[PDB]
């Protein structure tokens, strides 16, 4: 079932960001609010944050570094993709830039799973830590 | 002779299965056709003789040419680096189509696949560059050793290969 992140959860997120100047609490708050999120939902959460450009850029940079690093440890296998099976996720696909919601669930539902939502979420959390470090 | 003809002699766990011949469309995709020809003759000092089809999905295709790693992450062209997709003029119209296996645009190496069905959805993503002339029933035999995810039940090698005429 595709159940998008609720508007209730987004304004709570916004409220947190609004109310903190990126204080350490925004981290457990983010993980508590992104439970089972697809990359698509994670970006929605992140793009609702406006007006903190310098911090957002630091966060973007961390994701981008981590997506590249994922690519380099996960060499693609060559060949054509057969009906039904899925492509191998790239860094940009993990971050939802190059991938659809269908594909994201595809990867997360798979057995064995490739938990793109949890992977991307680990990278966000690393960005967020750099942010709270700078701003305290 | 503009379009060269090459052959594979296929063996299954060492036992001769049969011959597959291909016409290479040098008149539409010269660079791709030449890569494949020279890798089949062994004239650059490496190429397909002895390699295996690592990925066989019945009703889709048979993939090979990974002569360096044998798994899909290897391969190497004759140009000293991965080469550009030459064009997408030719389509994947049915069984017998010979096309490049790649890992993304402009990543041509030595991997390739032989279609065992119509695979129209591949058009514009893989460079078609030839077609089986003899031995499609040898290709159909190769399909019996594949599976849903491509793993083979026995080792399907190119026991020998070369150019004809």
């Amino acid at each position: 079932v595709h159940q998008a992140i609720s508007p209730r959860t987004l304004n709570a997120w916004v409220k947190v960001v609004e109310e903190k100047a990126f204080s350490p609490e925004v981290i457990p708050m983010f993980s508590a609010l992104s439970e089972g999120a697809t990359p698509q939902d994670l970006n929605t959460m992140l793009n609702t944050v406006g007006g903190h450009q310098a911090a957002m850029q630091m966060l973007k940079e961390t994701i981008n570094e981590e997506a590249a690093e994922w690519d380099r440890l996960h060499p693609v296998h060559a060949g054509p993709i057969a009906p039904g099976q899925m492509r191998e996720p790239r860094g940009s696909d993990i971050a939802g830039t190059t991938s659809t919601l269908q594909e994201q669930i595809g990867w997360m539902t798979h057995n064995p799973p490739i938990p793109v939502g949890e992977i991307y979420k680990r990278w966000i959390i690393l960005g967020l830590n750099k942010i709270v470090r700078m701003y305290s | 002779m503009v379009n060269p003809t090459v052959f594979f002699d296929i063996a299954v766990d060492g036992e001769p299965l049969g011959r597959v011949s291909f016409e290479l469309f040098a008149d539409k995709v010269p660079k791709t056709a030449e890569n494949f020809r020279a890798l089949s003759t062994g004239e650059k000092g490496f190429g397909y003789k002895g390699s295996c089809f690592h990925r066989i999905i019945p009703g889709f295709m048979c993939q090979g040419g990974d002569f360096t790693r044998h798994n899909g992450t290897g391969g190497k062209s004759i140009y000293g680096e991965k080469f550009e997709d030459e064009n997408f003029i030719l389509k994947h119209t049915g069984p017998g189509i010979l096309s490049m296996a790649n890992a993304g645009p402009n990543t041509n190496g030595s991997q390739f696949f032989i279609c065992t069905a119509k695979t129209e959805w591949l058009d514009g993503k893989h460079v078609v560059f030839g077609k089986v002339k003899e031995g499609m029933n040898i290709v159909e035999a190769m399909e019996r050793f594949g599976s849903r995810n491509g793993k083979t039940s026995k080792k399907i090698t190119i026991a020998d290969c070369g150019q004809l005429e």
